[PDB]
Order: structure tokens, then C-alpha cells, then sequence
């Protein structure tokens, strides 16, 4: 979400090992946002779909 | 009282319409535009002085 | 027994004992690339160089150049409504945009809706002359009436100081909606994101093409001072598109009808 | 589910009985299906809007008489409230592509009057009249008043200026008469407004006064579809 | 109650507020009421026919378009499934005084075919099409099958003679689109059958084949009652 | 009130679905701020009135 730093915690482009979930569907929930939701309410690495 | 919904709730005299002696069954007396927008203007040929 | 199925799928053996063998390489984006794109709503959020615009071409004296603009970036080829004027096949002359094709205006017309604020750049670059003290300023417009991308001058070098100041009322950089200033000499830079407000609506047609003589509902407009000395025909405004963060695109249904040529000769 | 399809859409294969709404489909063997996945959330219908459906349209009021008394002269009206209710173009489009009907008409009688005004109608209501060779339809006696007073009736007044609503039930010796025939509801039972003297007014006006009919079915049973155009 | 009535009748005195299907009335006093205790019984009406009703008429099927093809000479054919459901006559009369839709408008293809038929056609449907300059809607090329079957579509044959049917949602910006204002159905997607060749046979018959297609709404919103005759 | 960085723990601008009670009232002390006040003395969501 809007925190300070945020692109220091994100694996944030690349391999991160356990990064290799790219086979998964995001899903998002029925009025979810960009920003406060999904990446942190699918997992760690939703951030290599956009989020 | 900055609230919108604090000045917009009051209660405002907006027109006024007659009814007849020769009015029968099924005569329009007034019809009106269910909006916001409700003023009333007085002109007076240089000016036109607009009441809302 | 899956013989009509619309999307097909049966399959037979093929020549791999190992089905799909390249997703259980976990490290092979530490040999090769560096990084993974698995996402386009990840690489839309990369600024691409749109166009570029003149303020000296429209006005005469001290003056005011306004620029509206639409909040999508207009398209790349042979308008019937462009902006420029190209020389076709029939070495005669047609409507032409000289703008790049951004990986927005590839993908807007694939989809059927589109929903979601946009980000700009004006970054303006160029020659000027040392006696500018000017304010880059964008201000939205409204979401009733679309305005084309159209070019105007307000002159504000008049004797009167009140007809300088109703030029300056003539301007959406005068009104309530959503204003952001820079000085040229010290940021020269704005960096701007026009949110999706509209009349009850959900979403867009994004296969409309025509955004250069109709507009959208996102439009923005774009004020800069320049005089009519030389130095300052050198002076233009580069925009710089990209995507907010609330953007959505809707259903697939296919790409469009492509065209592949280069830019003719501008005349 | 399997083969081929991604998360926005869906291909299967449905059944060989396809029934909506009085089609059925015997297909001779299983078709295909694309579903476009579209599932729309709150916030995008209308709530608090069921009231005043198509499916009890019949149960909607029209105004299907309006008569006026003046003071000096008598209120003497005869009216038909089947014909009347059934006889209007907006309802004659819903009872379209129907046959059978049995409905329930219950009619309101409004007259507004005031505290000098006064004398006193009656509304009474002759339920079946098919082969009814009694109970005369003619000019005014006041020896009709007798007779009418038995029959379901309601007093309307100017002065209380109150009353007046009846339910007027079904009767008919089938059940579910038809709607294509001909005069079909026109036999059903009439009302006829005998008045009592005549309209007066204590300060002498002269100003006429409205009195107002409403009528809607209740509990409509509207059940056999066919091509014919109901009359 | 009390006060002189009998078994077979009832007067009382009802509310002042009496609502009815989109109509209420605000009485200035309490009216009289004349009830004839008109209770029916069971096997007076007809039982089990409760599914072609009035307020779903509209999830009635009816035959939009019949097509054939010729063993020799090809299937294209383009049509507005909205502006043929609801440019139906008998459906204009229910969507009449009414102000917005919102609906869902399920179709099916039936092809009768032959084992000795052979070939293949593609029904495509495009889904909003209001400001939409591009998906060309022209003359027949191969090339317009590759965009066409990324869109919602069926695969028609004879051989199997098999398939068809789609869901087409609602999509539109706005929810309940007016009935009322011009061209409000023609702008919301069609379908299209293009022909991968041609129709053929194996015995040399040239006998032709039918290609029906029907369509009728899923969950219709039908809710705003006014007067303005909706088109 | 004088916090550092304050708009990054608003709702801010919006929805933050339990910020639906646009419907009451705010309650002023009898003499309160606005900075060092109400915001935090009537809710969370006090700061969709201006506070």
C-alpha cells in the first residue's frame, strides 16, 4: 500500500526463488482495489502481476 | 453547517401555482423537474436577478 | 466427445516424455534475463514518449499557448481527423499524427471497456530565451462535453491591465477543477494523473479510435507563456504517457485489423 | 472446466431438455456452450422498485369513471366496471396471447364534497346478468331504490363525503372465462347510480362536485397462451 | 361485524391508506366497504400451469432468424440478436409502459444435419459495439476468422449436427438502458456466421439444411413504469 | 494533528467501506480545534468533513 520504502521489502522484478508461481491466477476479491489488497491478500510474489 | 447535506437539507419555498374554480377531473395544475436546480429568476431589462 | 468444443483441446502424444519442462527451471531467470514478465498491467506502467508540441505556431506577441489535450494518447497512423498532413500513395496529401505507438494504444482496442486514471509527463525541452519566468500548468476539464485536441493563444500583452486579466479568466487554469503548477526555470516538469470521473458510466468504449477530433472524457488542458522572439521557436512540450493505478481493461475479443508502414513525408 | 478455456470464459456441454417458459427443446444430442463468465455485482439494480410489476399489472387502478354533480340536478349513471376495466387499451396489451381469465374486480368510489352540500346516492351492483329478464335498466323511479338496496350497494354522500369501495366477486357458472370471445366480459354485472333527490346546497352554490370510480382485479388466474388476439 | 349484516355479507369500514400496484390513495376519512363473502374452492381453477406466465414473458423463446445452407454456396450472414428479440412485436406490447430493461439474452442454434454433410461455420457475437471503429463488418474474407474466433463463438456443422449456445451478457456503461429513446437495443452486439468453405454432401444430394436461431432474456429488471409508447 | 507523514494513515479521499456514515453529524466540543480534535474524538472517518 502507501508505505515508506516500499521497493526496498519487494523481491520486486526477477527469480525469488519461490517467485516461480507465474502459472497461478491472481484472483481478486469483489471490490478490491490496486493498491491496499491483493498484493498483500494472494502472497508474497503478487507483485510480478502488476500489484 | 459546511456540511453539504447540512444546507442542502433545508426546506426552501421554491414556486407557488394556482388552482381554479374551473378545474375538472384530470387538469394539470403544475408540473415540475425532479433536479437539484430550482431557481427563480425576476427580469427587469438590464438586469436579471436570479433567486435560488 | 469433445469434437465441436470453441476453444478446442485434445490432446494426443507428443514428442516429450517431460510435460512443460521449462516451469520447473526455477533459476533461469538468474542466467539469462535478470527479471520475469509475466504481467502487461506491469509493463504499462513504463512512460513512453507520445509527441511533441510547439507553443510558438499559434499565437503573435507575449501570449498564453493552451493545449487540449485527451487523457489517452492519440493514435499512431492515418487518420481521417489528424493533426499533421502526410504525403500518401497517391503523392497527394492526407491527415497524418507524427506520435509513437505506445503499448496503451496497442492494447486499448483488443479490449472491449476500459476504466482508470492515466499519468502524464510534460517535460519540455528545447531552446528559450533567458527573460522566461514561465508557470507549466495542467488543468482537467469536464466529463459532459469531450473537447478535440485543439491549439489556442491568449495574448497578454495588451495596454489594459484588465483585458490581460479576462485572457486570463478565458482559462481552465482559472477554475475549481484540479490545477497543478510548475516554473519552467526550476522543475520544468508536472507530472500529472487525470482520475476517471464520469456520469454514472463504468466504463468506455476502448476500440474508439478517433480520440484527436472527439476527445475523451479524461481530457486535460496544458498552459505555457511564450514570446515571439527567436530562441523560442526551439521550445516545445514532450509528453510522456503511462497508467494509473486504478486501470482495468475489460473483455478480449480479439486484435484489431493491424497495418504495418513507416511515417511518410510531412507536408 | 477442462480444455482449453481460461478463467474469463467457460465451454461445456448442457443438457438435451431445454425448457424456458413454455418451450421445450428434445435435442438430439448434447450442444455446446460458451459463457462469458459475467457475473454483475450489487449496486448496479434498482432496489425497492418491485411494486408495480408486469406480472400483477391487472392489479393496477384506473380511473374508469368520472361524474360530476351540480346542485338542482340528480346523479342518474349506469356503468359496466367489467367492461370498463377490461375494455382499456393498456390492459387489452397484456391480455393479449392469453385465453383463460378469472379475475376479482374490486372498484373505490372518492367524492370530495363539503359541510353544505347534501342529499345522498346509491351505487348498486347487479352481479351476473346473462339470461336476466328482471331487475330493469330503465329511466328513473324512484321505486328502483327498493329493489337496488338488496343488491351490493354503498351510500355516497357530499356532506361526511366518505365510503365507497366494493369487492364485487366472480360469480359465473363456468370457471376461466374466455378472453377471444366475443363480448366476453360485458355479461358480468353492472353498477347503476340511482340518486336519492337531487344534489343541494346550503348557501346556495352552485359549484359541481366529482365523483370519481377506480376499479382493479385482485387475484388474477391468467393461464393458457395462444395466438389469438384477445378482444 | 356487527350492525345488521348477515352470513352471506359483510360492511365495514376500511383504512384511510390504500395501496395497489403503484397507486395509493391518502383518504380523508375511513370508507365504507360491502363484502359479498365470496369464498371459492379448490377445482375452480386450472392447476400445474404456472410456467408461461405474464411477468416472465419474456424469457419466452421465439425463432429470431432461419437460415439455409445449399450443398455448394456458403453460410454468411450477420444479425442483431437485442434488435430481434425486442423489435418483436408481441414482446413490444409487454415492454410497453415501462422505462428500463436490464437484461440477459441467452440464444441457441439448431442445425439438422446429415452424416453425409460436411463442413463447418463459425458464429461469432460481438459484445458492445457503440463507439467502435474497428471489427469490420464487410464482405466475406478467410482472414476475418481469425479475429472472429476470439470472440464468443459456436462451431456449426451438419455432420454431427450439434452445438450452439451462448449466454451474451449484459455489458453496457450504465445500468437499465432506456426503452423509450431510438435505436436502444441496436447498439449493444451482434452475431455473425461466417463459413469456413462452403457446404458440401457425399452422395452428390443437393438437398438444403436449416439453421434456426432462437433467443430469449434470462433475468429481466423491468421496473419504471411511465406513459411514453416504448419502441 | 502536527504528526509526521499524517496522509499516509488517512482513508483519505474515499469508499474505506466502513467510512459509509456520511449520514451523522459531526459533534464539535465547546471548544475544540480542528487539528488536535474531533478527527480523532469522534472516529476514524471524521476526516471526510474536513477535519
Amino acid at each position: 500500500e502507501f508505505k515508506h520504502d516500499g521497493l526496498i521489502s519487494k523481491p520486486a522484478s526477477a527469480v525469488a526463488k519461490a517467485a516461480d508461481a507465474l502459472s497461478m491466477i491472481p484472483y481478486i476479491a469483489p471490490y478490491a482495489k490496486a493498491t491496499s489488497m491483493v498484493a498483500d491478500k494472494i502472497g508474497k510474489i503478487a507483485r510480478i502481476f502488476g500489484y | 453547517e459546511l456540511t453539504i447535506h447540512s444546507i442542502a437539507s433545508r426546506m426552501t419555498f421554491w414556486r407557488q401555482f394556482d388552482w381554479p374554480e374551473s378545474a375538472v377531473t384530470d387538469t394539470l395544475l403544475a408540473s415540475m423537474s425532479v433536479q437539484p436546480f430550482c431557481i427563480d429568476t425576476v427580469t427587469a431589462s438590464p438586469v436579471t436577478e436570479i433567486h435560488s | 466427445d469433445n469434437s465441436n468444443n470453441p476453444v478446442g483441446g485434445n490432446p494426443i502424444d507428443n514428442y516429450g516424455t517431460e510435460h512443460a519442462p521449462l516451469l520447473k527451471e526455477d533459476n533461469q531467470y538468474l542466467v539469462y534475463q535478470g527479471e520475469r514478465i509475466v504481467s502487461f498491467k506491469d509493463l504499462l506502467r513504463r512512460y513512453q514518449y507520445l509527441n511533441s508540441y510547439w507553443p510558438q505556431e499559434t499565437g503573435s506577441g507575449f501570449r498564453y499557448y493552451t493545449l487540449d489535450s485527451p487523457g489517452m494518447p492519440i493514435y499512431r497512423g492515418w487518420d481521417p481527423n489528424g493533426i499533421d498532413q502526410g504525403q500518401d500513395s497517391t503523392a497527394g496529401n492526407s491527415p497524418y499524427n507524427f506520435c509513437s505507438m505506445t503499448l496503451l494504444n496497442y492494447l486499448a482496442p483488443a479490449f472491449v471497456c476500459q476504466r482508470g486514471s492515466l499519468r502524464h509527463k510534460w517535460v519540455t525541452a528545447g531552446a528559450r530565451v533567458n527573460s522566461t519566468a514561465s508557470v507549466l500548468s495542467a488543468t482537467r476539464h469536464g466529463v459532459l462535453f469531450p473537447l478535440p485536441l485543439a491549439e489556442t493563444a491568449h495574448p497578454l500583452d495588451n495596454a489594459l491591465v484588465g483585458d490581460r486579466r479576462s485572457e486570463l479568466q478565458e482559462m481552465q487554469r482559472s477554475r475549481l477543477n484540479g490545477t497543478a503548477i510548475t516554473p519552467v526555470r526550476l522543475n520544468n516538469t508536472l507530472e500529472i494523473e487525470l482520475p476517471y470521473y464520469s456520469i454514472g458510466q463504468r466504463f468506455h468504449a476502448s476500440r474508439f479510435l478517433d480520440l484527436a477530433g472527439t476527445g475523451d472524457t479524461q481530457g486535460v488542458e496544458i498552459a505555457c507563456e511564450i514570446s515571439d522572439g527567436g530562441n523560442d521557436a526551439n521550445y516545445r512540450l514532450d509528453q510522456f504517457v503511462s497508467v494509473g493505478e486504478d486501470f482495468t481493461l475489460g473483455m478480449f475479443v480479439g486484435a484489431p485489423i493491424m497495418y504495418f508502414y513507416n511515417d511518410p513525408t510531412a507536408t | 472446466p477442462s480444455a482449453n478455456d481460461g478463467p474469463s470464459f467457460t465451454t461445456s456441454k448442457t443438457s438435451q431438455n431445454t425448457t424456458s417458459e413454455n418451450v421445450h427443446f428434445v435435442d438430439g444430442d448434447t450442444p455446446w456452450t460458451y459463457d462469458v463468465a459475467a457475473t454483475p455485482d450489487e449496486t448496479s439494480k434498482l432496489s425497492g422498485f418491485d411494486d408495480a410489476g408486469l406480472g400483477e399489472f391487472l392489479s393496477r387502478p384506473i380511473k374508469i369513471q368520472q361524474y360530476q354533480w351540480t346542485p338542482g340536478v340528480q346523479l342518474f349513471q349506469t356503468f359496466n366496471p367489467w367492461s370498463d376495466y377490461f375494455g382499456n387499451a393498456d390492459v387489452l396489451e397484456k391480455i393479449n396471447r392469453f385465453r383463460n381469465l378469472r379475475c376479482k374486480l374490486c372498484l373505490k368510489v372518492l367524492i370530495n364534497g363539503n359541510s353544505f352540500y347534501y342529499g345522498r346516492a346509491l351505487l348498486s351492483y347487479n352481479p351476473y346478468l346473462r339470461n336476466d329478464q328482471v331487475t330493469v335498466n330503465r329511466s328513473f323511479f324512484i321505486q328502483d331504490l327498493i329493489a337496488a338496496s338488496n343488491k351490493p350497494h354503498i351510500l355516497l354522500d357530499p356532506c361526511s363525503s366518505e365510503g365507497g369501495q366494493m369487492c364485487l366477486p366472480f360469480i359465473w357458472p363456468e370457471n376461466y372465462l374466455d378472453i377471444t370471445s366475443t363480448g366476453w366480459e360485458d355479461q358480468m354485472g353492472e353498477c347503476i347510480i340511482h340518486d336519492f333527490d337531487v344534489l343541494r346546497h346550503a348557501n346556495g352554490g352552485t359549484d359541481p362536485i366529482t365523483v370519481s370510480i377506480f376499479a382493479w382485479a385482485e387475484d388474477v388466474s391468467l393461464l393458457i397462451p395462444t395466438t389469438v388476439a384477445a378482444q
